[PDB]
């Protein structure tokens, strides 16, 4: 049993017709202090998987090392390491899910919420969640922390059920994600303007976008708001 | 000296092959399987007339549906029987059912090769494990100290084994009754035994679906011995 | 609840001219209930005397432990243990149970057989040695005993005078403590003779 | 839960209720609270359902191993002591069990042992265990004799459970009756309280308080 | 001679005699054949009996839905090693949701057998194994030796008189490899291959044992009247 | 359990122990014998937490019986009491201590003297002319302080014991369902069936 | 302080027919007042004509099902591909649950299938391994809503025959697969209305001698 | 591996003897003779030091007679270093018993414990046995004065008079001749010294070549006193008995 | 730990360490067991090479395992103590858990199991001891007499002997003991036991020990004078 110290906030994601999109801001908070402004919380594994992590950053770095070591171990005595016997999103997720549940069962959890996004060998979209309790679930849209409360509602208007996935393009899906990140910057007190976004497409592969910013914000109406009720000036 | 788990140039484990020689010195035990049941019989072989022969326990119950006969260094069999009984009862606890005869035999045979430098040597005793289950019916198995087990329609082990096995070769057929099998065990035991066969120096047992595993009384066996003498004198 | 004051009891020791004295009460109780009036708290291994206050089960256990150790000492060393050496043995033995201690207040008393020098010492429950010139106190009426000893005591008292001082120190201290009393014993110790006196005191 | 067992002229009567609850929620009305250890040993169960089932099922395995090894059925004393020694190892861990080990042997005769997860093991003639035990004791003690017929003793046990099923909120469902004799136990049916209550009320003239 | 007392002793020519004596136990064992095409992989095993009253010793063991082996030598050692494979296949499934690669399964067996050849007290395994399987890179056939050496092959045979079946497969290499989408013809080639190792005795109904795994075919064993078709 | 008493007279030791066994709001039994014979001339009564009491008593019994067979000799009551004390003194610093208080009444055949030892769960041993555990002593010690004489006969001891039980039955809140009385003397151990 | 348990909501329902059995469960997965997934399968085919669901804390639920599926696999290996009977599976599950008696799987488990006489069978478990064969059982969050309805409509409790007035009970006629599915659908629709953790979708697994069939139905998504 | 160098100390010969035990007894047969004699009013322990030197400090020396507790003593025959290992174990065992039962350990119980330790080294562990034979002289209130002996086999027996070490055959014959049941300590002292004086391999028996001890009830009232004799005291008793 | 396999098979299928343990039993002093109709008697030889012994304190050959069972032996004396101790512990353990004293068969089965365990455990040699275990089961009047040996095999005997010159005394018992009518009284049984030892012992003075065990924990050891009376009567009848 511990308490989380340096923490990362929401990770958000969704499926679209040819793949999956995932995003997370670049902040490492220290309680109310916005301590570290250059933290990458999306960690790619190969050219077909991206693991998005929220919660304790020290534990995130541990998980980052476990995945890095997983790639090394998979390459050992494996001529098809960059082909048929390459690491799949489903393999990477199940490994993490095993670790997360084992650690919670020893009363010494990895204080994180994780989303594994990727594309399988047969072109199928992979998107699944796992957290400190070892709880797992899949859905057309997935989000952690504040994202669950604010991002999912917006992303579910685009893809409400399974049959909406083939009807959703990469442009529409990316637009929804970027909008959701703006809403989180408006309303999450432990978020930052700077974020990273990753797209894993079955045709165009892995596109990793760094140093993105929330833009087109509405603040002008603030000038008209005066006092808290009766005040006019 | 030399290792306990050493291979010979022929590709056999010395200690396992030597334990098989100890089994050849043991008293005779015969098993016969039929569609009406499986019969198990043994030679008691008392070393002296003062020895109370009823205390010689070379036929043993493992569960209600599984019996066992032994031959060789019979002291070694006690831990094997204890393991078999525990395995049978434990499986009933975990699965609310009787355990398959083959599965029980396999569990006993897993102990066999757990020796090295675990126990210090292989077992010096062979077992005839007879029983019944719903899947494969009436069965008879021969469990060696090599860890190997063969299923048999009929089998003899001990000092008069090769002579008895040749006799079982001719006599056994797939339509044998239980009564015919009982007499056949007594017939072959009487042939290979040094001393004259009677109810005190030989023991019978069987396993049926209805009544389960039963060791025969000396009064019941005596009648079957008397029934045997008459039918041999008949022709 | 507090282990050091379930059973109750006291021990006091004093030095005199070429002599030492050690005394104790006889009570053993279960909180308010008085159980035994014959529970002596002073033991001896050869010429070295040990008084022990506190939890009664540990008083008994430690006596048996030091009898054990002083007997082995004597067999190997081929001589009786001295008070200075025994004091160290008590300290060592108590400290090895640092985080699971015997709930006791030991007191050593005796005369060194070679030098003839009078010796007393006190300990806390985990082994700290208090080697006083004048006197040592222990038990549930330690405050009372400190007050009596600090006022009544003077140095270089003769054995028969020292008896009166230590006896009056114990008796009057015990009478101001609910968990002490029910009889008392006083040992007067000289280089080659030891007198043991049971005191008449109020039985409440 | 209400379970009872008492010694008498014709052996032992065992009677139990059938209810299981989680707080105020009635989880089951069809629970088997008598466990058939062997053809001559019965075990009642009260308290934690899983603890009781697991360990009395386990007890049967230990009793079966005994008679394989010793070529002789286990005594009621030895069977009860296996269970009591087991739960004593787990003392403090939070097992919740109250049982009667009931059976007959040649050397002992009809015997009842009360065994409990605190480690208590008591031989006795009459026992009632469970949340509704006091209600059962009221009927049982006022009507008990050594010289009872099998028919009358069975009814008394049935009636004592009914009394507790009525008053105790955590007892009810149905009554399972057993009769243990020299030749083993005999099952005497499941008796639904919903039908048994009105039957007893009318015939016996009891429960005049209730309207029917 | 003086250097065969235990597994921890090299001979003057750099040989490990205890390992070689363990290898000898395989040659005494009954013959078994392995072969594959691009779609399927087949095991064919000649079972041995003690006498006419006895049953025929089982030669093939299932490890997973997509993998299994045939044995030749000490059967209990095959049970230990097959149990280890079952666990390793199972660990891969539970932890990584991944069917164990046949090549990696061979690597694990190699390393397990090796530890027994370098340490004092223990002994080498006295059995040879033919592992077949279908994974993400198609059909596979492996040959395990208790020295530790594991080899991926198109076809092979081990046991007594196994040289005859091995020569046949060496001639038929170009033919049976092309038998794709046809299990019965691949088995026929396996049954015809094991027939080259027979002397005196012939393939009867309770003598023969066949197993197969493929693209849309789980690892299944055929015994009894199920193999009468191929006699 | 509740009340256990002991009294050492001229030529014997008398132990009295309640018959009630109460779990919760019900008296489950009214004929429970809270004692075990450790040896032919040594008897131990006990009271404490449920389960622990019997488990401890029988464990001690087994150990003394083992000693008796090994040496073909009966240990003195003093020796048995010291053994028992050490077990309890060991127990009190265990993971889960034995929560048991005992009285050990024995007749020493060597010294021809009766002996009574009172030992609590902490391992606190005392030899006494009369003893008690729990709330029993709060009533009985005052009576025994008045009446007891060291040269009493066994019959006088039983009368003095009746006077103790009568006081307990009058003033204690719990119904302990009477007592089983046992006498320990030179001839061994016997039970007074009428009390 | 770290709390190793959580509540993923949901509700499951098993009903035993004369020659069939069904095990139903909603597809919603939640934490607190949020929806994790509208379709997260909860009832699983475990082989040997046995279906299983472990409702409550999903992490423990998945772990248990995973371990039982594993137990079925090793039962085949160790006992010559013998079919694991429903009664044997139930006893095995008791030992899996009681094995963690002092750190329990926080789930209510139900399995369904056919007994060795071919008749429909449902077994029900508490978190620590206590079990019991039943003709009818609902488990999980909305179990308190559904079970009473099933006592009434499956076992005909508190129902009597007209004209007799409380004297003659309603006869316990058997229910067909079409009749059972109607009761399952109405049970979940009713539970969805009054329980916030129940909704989104209903997935039913039907077990017969022919095998395991699946049926899916939409539920309210609010 | 290591098997090559294992002597296998705990095995049977074809005749059914324990090799190492037999060879340990052969070692002890060359050790200095020790004699124990039990009387009605006490026990005597006498022992011969092996070929001493004039420069050996005798008064502070102890190779034969050791004290286990106030009531029990032992005479050693064999390897002194081996004996001291066992002696310290026996001293501890006596104290454990005293702590447990609050009574001095009965002589036989102490003897059995040491004998069981020796037995263990012959049946398991693969270690060599202790090359030591003891004569136990002790007293308790059950059996009174007792003499025992134990050897490397772990077998022990009780005696009225007994010898261990060198020339036991000759020594036992002489003891068997002159010993009587109604004998006293003073007479037993004389018998012990006379027996050593005849069996000794030395030219003459002197005070500097002896260790001597008695266990007497000859103590102020009902109690037992152990007397380990000093060099000058051994010299006086040699003149008194008329040997020097 | 020392794990060396001392008890192992040889080419001819023999375990020499177990067989050499029997030779140690052959060397041991003679012990005999005879059961009557309502009693069992255990006779034991004391070699008279050891005089100047203290017979009060010397370990007796017959050991009580419980109040109703006794154990005598032939072979290594030190080894016998280990078996006796284990047996005594198991006897009290059985009473504690089963609430009933051990049967003679059970106690024999335990001791025999311990002996067997030492024939296939690493780093240990077999016990060089064979035992005769005799007594009466609880609440039973049928006499019991069992034998054990280093291998671990055990069996029941109407009458049996072990140790040195046991071949001779077994010859005597085989012709003199009748199964249809065993020694009806205590006298007849003790007489037959003393007679059988007199074939081997040498002198009938302090060389014969007799222990009579009767039902309901009634065990007693005969004194020198009591045994001497049997020796006198046997030889006086023989002079004819
Ligand atoms: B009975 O009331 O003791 C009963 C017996 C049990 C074998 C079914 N116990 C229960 O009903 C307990 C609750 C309880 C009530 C009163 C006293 C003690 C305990 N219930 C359970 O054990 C249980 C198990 N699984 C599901 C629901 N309840
Ligand atoms: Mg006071
Ligand atoms: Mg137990
Ligand atoms: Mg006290
Ligand atoms: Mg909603």
């Amino acid at each position: 049993t511990q308490q989380p110290i340096v923490t990362g906030t929401s990770v958000i994601s969704m499926k679209y017709d040819n793949g999956v999109i995932i995003a997370a801001d670049n902040l490492g908070s220290y309680g109310s202090l916005l301590r570290f402004n250059g933290v990458e919380r999306l960690i790619p594994v190969g050219d077909n998987t991206v693991v998005g992590i929220s919660g304790d950053i020290s534990d995130m770095q541990h998980i980052e090392r476990l995945l890095k070591d997983l790639v090394t171990e998979n390459a050992y005595d494996n001529p098809l390491a960059d082909a048929e016997e390459a690491l799949e999103p489903s393999y990477i997720f199940e490994y993490l899910a095993t670790v997360m549940y084992q650690r919670r069962s020893k009363m010494n959890p990895l204080w994180n919420a994780i989303i594994v996004a990727g594309v399988q060998s047969n072109g199928d979209q992979f998107l699944r969640y796992v957290n400190l309790l070892g709880v797992t679930y899949s859905s057309p849209t997935l989000a952690t922390g504040f994202g669950a409360h604010m991002a999912n509602p917006l992303l579910r208007k685009v893809v409400d059920r399974e049959s909406d996935i083939p009807k959703t393009t990469v442009q529409v899906a990316e637009e929804a994600i970027v909008n959701a990140m703006r809403v989180l910057y408006y309303r999450d007190a432990r978020s930052s303007r700077n974020f990273s976004l990753a797209i894993i497409d079955k045709n165009t592969g892995l596109t990793f976008k760094k140093n993105l910013q929330v833009e087109n914000m509405k603040w002008d109406f603030a000038k008209d708001i005066k006092g808290y009720g009766t005040q006019k000036i | 000296d030399r290792g306990v788990s050493t291979f010979s140039p022929e590709g056999r484990l010395f200690q396992v092959e030597y334990s098989l020689e100890a089994i050849k010195l043991g008293s005779t035990a015969i098993g016969i399987a039929t569609k009406e049941g499986v019969v198990l019989g043994v030679e008691k072989r008392a070393t002296s007339p003062l020895l109370e022969s009823d205390s010689i326990e070379k036929i043993v119950e493992i569960d209600r549906h599984i019996g066992c006969a032994m031959s060789g260094l019979t002291a070694d069999a006690r831990s094997m029987i204890e393991h078999a009984r525990t395995a049978a009862v434990t499986h009933n606890l975990y699965y609310d059912e009787d355990i398959n005869v083959e599965s029980l035999t396999q569990s006993v045979c897993d102990l066999a090769l757990r020796f090295g430098e675990l126990m210090s040597r292989p077992f010096g005793v062979a077992l005839l494990i007879a029983g019944h289950d719903a899947d494969d019916g009436y069965q008879l198995f021969h469990a060696e100290p090599s860890g190997t087990f063969y299923r048999y329609n009929a089998k003899a082990i001990g000092s008069g084994s090769e002579g008895a096995q040749a006799e079982l070769l001719n006599e056994w057929h797939s339509s044998l009754t239980l009564k015919e099998a009982e007499l056949l065990v007594l017939k072959i035991l009487k042939q290979v035994m040094e001393e004259k066969l009677d109810e005190n120096n030989a023991q019978l047992s069987c396993i049926t679906k209805q009544d389960g595993f039963k060791i025969y009384d000396n009064e019941k066996t005596a009648e079957l011995i008397k029934e045997l003498k008459e039918k041999e004198a008949a022709e | 609840s507090d282990p050091s004051s379930i059973n109750g009891g006291i021990v006091v020791a004093m030095t005199g001219k070429d002599c030492v004295a050690i005394a104790c009460d006889l009570r053993l109780g279960s909180q308010s209930l008085g159980v035994s009036n014959k529970f002596e708290k002073i033991f001896h291994y050869g010429h070295v005397f040990l008084g022990i206050t506190g939890l009664a089960t540990d008083v008994t256990t430690l006596n048996e432990m030091f009898r054990y150790k002083t007997n082995l000492y004597k067999l190997k060393e081929e001589r009786a243990i001295e008070p200075e050496t025994f004091t160290q043995l008590v300290s060592s033995s108590l400290y090895e149970r640092r985080f699971g201690p015997y709930f006791v207040g030991p007191v050593v008393a005796g005369i060194n057989s070679k030098s003839g020098k009078p010796f007393i010492a006190g300990f806390d429950l985990i082994g700290c040695i208090d080697e006083a010139k004048d006197f040592i106190v222990s038990g549930t009426a330690s405050d009372q005993l400190f007050g009596m000893c600090e006022s009544l005591y003077e140095p270089n008292l003769e054995p028969e005078d020292l008896f009166e001082t230590i006896s009056q120190a114990l008796l009057n201290a015990a009478d101001r403590d609910a968990l002490s009393g029910w009889g008392a014993v006083v040992y007067i110790i000289k280089k080659d003779e030891v007198v043991k006196r049971y005191l008449k005191m109020r039985q409440d | 839960t209400t379970t009872l067992a008492f010694r008498f002229q014709g052996g032992i009567i065992v009677a139990v209720d059938s209810r299981a609850t989680a707080g105020n929620w009635v989880a089951s009305q069809t629970v088997k609270k008598v466990i058939e250890i062997n053809p001559f040993l019965l075990g009642t169960i009260a308290g934690g359902a899983a603890d009781c089932q697991f360990w009395e099922t386990w007890l049967g395995s230990q009793c079966r191993l005994h008679e394989l090894r010793e070529k002789e059925r286990i005594s009621v004393a030895a069977a009860s002591k296996i269970l009591s020694n087991l739960v004593y190892q787990y003392k403090g861990a939070g097992l919740s069990m109250g049982t009667m080990i009931c059976g007959y042997t040649r050397k002992e005769g009809p015997t009842i042992y009360y065994v409990d997860s605190d480690g208590t093991r008591l031989k006795g003639d009459i026992f009632c265990v469970g949340s509704g035990q006091t209600f059962a004791y009221g009927v049982l003690d006022s009507n008990y004799k050594w010289d009872l017929s099998v028919e009358d003793a069975l009814y008394l046990g049935k009636r004592s459970i009914l009394a507790a099923a009525h008053r105790d909120a955590y007892s009810g469902g149905s009554v399972n009756l057993y009769h243990v004799t020299e030749d083993g136990w005999i099952y005497h049916g499941n008796h639904d309280v919903g039908e048994l209550f009105w039957k007893v009320k009318e015939e016996e003239g009891s429960f005049n308080n209730v309207i029917g | 001679n003086n250097y065969d007392g235990d597994t921890v002793t090299f001979s003057p020519t750099g040989r490990l005699f205890q390992v070689e004596y363990a290898l000898e136990a395989i040659k005494q064992g009954s013959v078994t054949v392995g072969l594959r095409s691009n779609t399927h992989a087949v095991l064919v095993a000649l079972k041995r009996n003690a006498d006419e009253l006895s049953s025929y010793q089982k030669k093939i063991i299932k490890c997973d839905e997509h993998m299994g082996l045939s044995l030749a030598g000490l059967a209990p050692d095959a049970r230990v090693l097959s149990n280890y494979l079952r666990q390793q296949c199972n660990y891969s499934s539970l932890v990584f949701n991944r069917k164990l690669a046949v090549e990696r399964a061979g690597h694990l067996l190699c390393d397990k057998a090796q530890k027994n050849t370098q340490s004092y007290g223990g002994r080498p395994y006295g059995v040879g194994l033919l592992i077949i399987g279908y994974d993400k890179s198609g059909a596979h056939l492996l040959e395990f030796q208790p020295s530790g050496n594991v080899t991926e092959l198109y076809g092979t045979a081990i046991g007594a008189r196994s040289q005859g079946a091995k020569t046949y497969l060496e001639r038929t290499l170009d033919t049976f490899i092309k038998i794709d989408g046809n299990p019965d013809e691949l088995i026929k080639a396996g049954v015809e291959a094991i027939s080259q190792s027979l002397r005196d005795e012939s393939l009867t109904v309770d003598n023969l044992s066949i197993a197969i795994v493929g693209k849309d075919t789980p690892f299944t064993i055929y015994d009894g009247e199920a193999v009468a078709k191929y006699i | 359990m509740d009340i256990i008493l002991g009294i050492r007279v001229q030529d014997s030791v008398i132990l009295a122990s309640s018959k009630a066994v109460t779990r919760g709001i019900s008296v489950l039994k009214d004929s429970d014998d809270k004692t075990r014979q450790l040896s032919p001339h040594t008897l131990m009564s006990f009271a404490g937490e449920a389960g622990d009491t019997v488990q401890f008593a029988e464990y001690i019994q087994a150990n003394i019986q083992l000693y008796s067979i090994r040496e073909d000799y009966e240990l003195s009551p003093q020796a048995v009491s010291s053994f028992v004390r050490q077990e309890l003194a060991k127990s009190i610093r265990s993971r889960r201590p034995y929560q048991v208080n005992v009285l050990i009444g024995g007749y020493d055949k060597k010294k021809n003297k009766p002996e009574l030892y009172q030992i609590d769960y902490l391992g606190t041993k005392v030899e006494l002319p009369y003893g008690a555990h729990g709330y029993s002593g709060f009533y009985t010690f005052s009576l025994l302080d008045h009446h007891y004489r060291p040269d009493m006969t066994t019959e006088e001891g039983l009368d003095l014991l009746k006077l103790c039980v009568q006081e307990l039955e009058k003033r204690m809140p719990m119904d302990f369902k009477g007592v089983i009385v046992k006498i320990v003397d030179k001839d061994g151990i016997r039970q007074v069936d009428d009390f | 302080q770290f709390n190793p348990y959580g509540d993923n909501g949901g509700t499951i329902l098993g009903i035993a027919g004369e020659d069939f059995a069904v095990l139903a469960g909603d597809t919603r997965n939640i934490t607190d007042y949020s929806i994790n997934s509208r379709y997260e399968p909860k009832v699983f085919d475990c082989g040997d004509n046995i279906v299983m669901s472990a409702n409550g804390f999903a992490a423990d639920g998945d772990a248990l099902v995973k371990r039982f599926k594993n137990s079925v696999k090793w039962y085949h290996f160790d006992h010559n591909d013998k079919k694991l009977s429903i009664n044997s599976a139930a006893r095995n599950i008791q030992h899996l649950l009681y094995g963690k008696r002092f750190f329990p799987y926080y789930v209510h488990t139900i399995i369904a299938g056919l007994d060795e006489d071919g008749k429909g069978a449902v077994y029900s478990f508490d978190p620590v391994g206590s079990y019991e064969r039943e003709q009818c059982r609902a488990g999980g969050a909305a179990a308190s809503l559904i079970m009473p309805f099933l006592d009434n409509q499956v076992n005909f409790k508190n129902q009597y025959e007209p004209g007799t007035n409380g004297k003659v009970k309603k006869p316990l006629k058997y229910l067909s697969v079409e009749e059972v599915i109607k009761l399952v659908r109405d049970s979940f629709t009713s539970a969805t209305e009054r329980h916030i953790q129940v909704g989104d979708g209903l997935e039913i697994l039907i077990v017969t001698k022919d095998g395991v069939r699946k049926e899916f139905y939409e539920l309210k998504r609010d | 591996g290591s098997r090559r160098y294992d002597s296998r100390t705990t095995i049977f010969s074809p005749e059914g003897r324990l090799y190492q035990v037999e060879y340990a007894l052969e070692s002890i047969s060359h050790a200095g003779t020790a004699i124990g004699i039990m009387a009605s009013d006490g026990i005597v322990l006498a022992a011969e030091r092996k070929v001493t030197s004039t420069l050996l400090e005798q008064d502070t020396s102890t190779e034969k007679l050791y004290k286990l507790n106030d009531k029990i003593a032992v005479a050693v025959a064999g390897l002194t270093a081996d004996a001291e290992i066992l002696i310290n174990t026996a001293r501890i065992h006596a104290q454990n018993y005293l702590k447990t039962y609050n009574e001095d350990i009965p002589v036989e119980i102490l003897v059995r414990r040491l004998s069981d330790i020796k037995q263990g080294y012959t049946q398991h562990g693969g270690l060599r046995p202790f090359g030591v034979s003891f004569i136990y002289a002790g007293y308790d209130d059950r059996y009174g004065y007792q003499l025992y002996t134990s050897n490397p086999s772990g077998n022990y027996t009780g005696w009225k008079a007994i010898s261990v070490g060198a020339n036991t055959s000759a020594a036992q014959t002489l003891l068997q001749m002159d010993y009587k049941d109604d004998m006293k300590v003073d007479d037993a002292i004389e018998l012990a010294l006379k027996t050593l004086s005849k069996t000794t391999d030395s030219s003459a028996l002197t005070y500097d070549r002896l260790e001597f001890a008695t266990i007497r009830k000859g103590a102020n009232d009902g109690e037992v006193y152990q007397k380990i004799f000093k060099p000058q005291e051994i010299k006086d008793i040699l003149v008194k008995t008329g040997i020097t | 730990g020392y794990d060396r396999a001392l008890s192992i098979f040889s080419p001819d299928g023999h375990i020499f360490q177990v067989e050499y343990a029997l030779e140690a039993v052959k060397r041991g002093t003679c012990a005999v067991g005879v059961k009557g109709k309502n009693c069992v008697v255990l006779g034991c030889e004391r070699r008279s090479t050891l005089k100047l012994q203290d017979t009060r304190i010397t370990p007796s050959k017959v050991s009580k395992i419980d109040s109703h069972v006794v154990l005598s032996f032939s072979g290594l004396n030190a080894d016998s103590r280990i078996l006796i101790e284990k047996a005594r512990v198991e006897a009290q353990s059985h009473r504690l858990t089963l609430e009933d004293p051990v049967t003679v068969e059970y106690l024999t089965r335990y001791v025999a199991g311990v002996q067997q365990r030492y024939t296939q455990s690493g780093g240990v040699r077999p016990f060089g001891v064979s035992t005769l275990i005799a007594g009466f089961d609880p609440r039973d009047d049928e006499p019991k007499l069992y034998q054990t040996e280093p291998s671990g095999i055990y069996s029941s005997w109407s009458a049996q002997t072990i140790g040195r010159n046991s071949k001779t005394v077994r010859e005597f018992l085989e012709k003199n003991y009748d199964r249809k009518e065993p020694p009806a009284t205590v006298e007849e049984c003790v007489k037959l036991t003393v007679r059988s030892l007199l074939e081997v012992v040498q002198t009938g003075a302090k060389n014969i020990e007799i222990t009579v065990v009767k039902p309901d924990s009634d065990i007693v050891a005969l004194s020198s004078e009591e045994i001497n009376q049997y020796v006198t009567q046997i030889e006086q009848e023989k002079q004819e």
